[PDB]
């Protein structure tokens, strides 16, 4: 049983940066692998980042990779994702998920699925 | 509510679940971390009425009953030693739950 609620979302100008907060209220620990997806306006669900909390092990997708990070501190126990040079194309509606899964599947860039915990979502409008 | 870990000794890992009754479908899988990697040791999933298992390994085996399900992995060896983690979804009917508990970890000798 674990819950999580996106935070940060919101109107920014193209080719400017923002970091969501994904404030995770369960237990998290090493096996647990994270990461963030995005719904765009009308293409379905795509996995931007994922992480394997235990190793520094991160997956990133073609399009975000040197322009995205992600990041976790056990501390706080919150997910975050830092966009840096945002686009019209990275304009979504950004969803949490976590989920003990294989490492493989987890940073193969395969992982989608319905299945695991997800957050409600934030909404990130950026264009003109 | 959650998979309850079990160990038989004097050497086998068992994730033991009560399902709610309203769930007709349940998968049970058993992952394993070990050496800086989490793994898929085995998954099986069971129709709730039919008391019917469907394994995805041969490695484990697969148990059901009205109320109970099982999943055991047997004979475990030296390089089995790792953490494990039961984890248990309720598929059918909504709403869709999953159960993650902390793992339990295992060593194993061989004289």
């Amino acid at each position: 049983q674990v819950q999580l609620v996106e935070s940060g979302g919101g109107l920014v100008q193209p080719g400017g940066s923002l970091r969501l907060s994904c404030a995770a209220s369960g237990y998290i620990y090493s096996a647990y692998c994270m990461g963030w997806f995005r719904q765009a306006p009308g293409k379905g669900l795509e996995g931007v980042a994922a992480i394997y909390i235990g190793g520094g092990s991160t997956y990133y997708a073609d399009s975000v990779k040197g322009r995205f990070t992600i990041s976790r501190d056990n501390s706080k126990n919150t997910l975050y994702l830092q966009m840096n040079s945002l686009r019209a194309e990275d304009t979504a509606v950004y969803y949490c998920a976590a989920d003990v899964i294989p490492t493989e599947t987890c940073l193969g860039g395969s992982w989608s699925g319905p299945f695991g915990y997800w957050g409600q979502g934030t909404l990130v409008t950026v264009s003109s | 509510h959650v998979a309850q870990p079990a160990v038989v000794l004097a050497a086998s890992f068992v994730c033991e679940y009560a399902s709610p009754g309203k769930a007709t479908e349940v998968r049970v899988t058993v992952l394993r971390q070990a050496d800086s990697q989490v793994t898929e040791v085995c998954a099986a999933t069971y129709m709730m009425g039919n008391e019917l298992t469907f394994l995805d390994d041969s490695i484990c085996t697969g148990t059901s009953s009205g109320n109970q399900v099982n999943l055991t992995i047997q004979g475990l060896r030296a390089m089995d030693t790792g953490l494990y983690i039961c984890k248990v979804e309720l598929m059918y009917p909504p709403p869709y739950y999953l159960g993650i508990g902390n793992g339990t970890q295992i060593y194993v000798i061989d004289p």
